[PDB]
């Protein structure tokens, strides 16, 4: 809340219970290889 | 401190989020390394 940015995409999706610690940078898994991929090099904030 | 002294070696068999750190690691010590002779061989120039 102290600096602006460029611009700001939000991505909406659904997995289970599990693996929402997995999504994060690295941390290969099935969600991570064959869908939606974070980036080694992120500067974002995930939401659960 | 890292793995292996291998660069490819390390760049198998590790997922490239921490792949980076260790060759961080590797390169951090072999810059050292070259900084210390190139100074090493400047005291010898002077004397030579």
């Amino acid at each position: 809340n102290d600096l602006c940015f460029t611009n700001v995409y939000a991505d909406s999706f659904v997995i289970r219970g599990d693996e929402v610690r997995q999504i994060a940078p690295g941390q290969t898994g099935k969600i991570a290889d064959y869908n939606y991929k974070l980036p080694d090099d992120f500067t974002g904030c995930v939401i659960a | 401190g890292a793995i292996s002294s291998v660069l490819n070696d390390i760049l198998s068999r590790l997922d490239p989020p921490e792949a980076e750190v260790q060759i961080d690691r590797l390169i951090t010590g072999r810059l050292q390394s070259l900084q210390t002779y190139v100074t090493q061989q400047l005291i010898r120039a002077a004397e030579i």
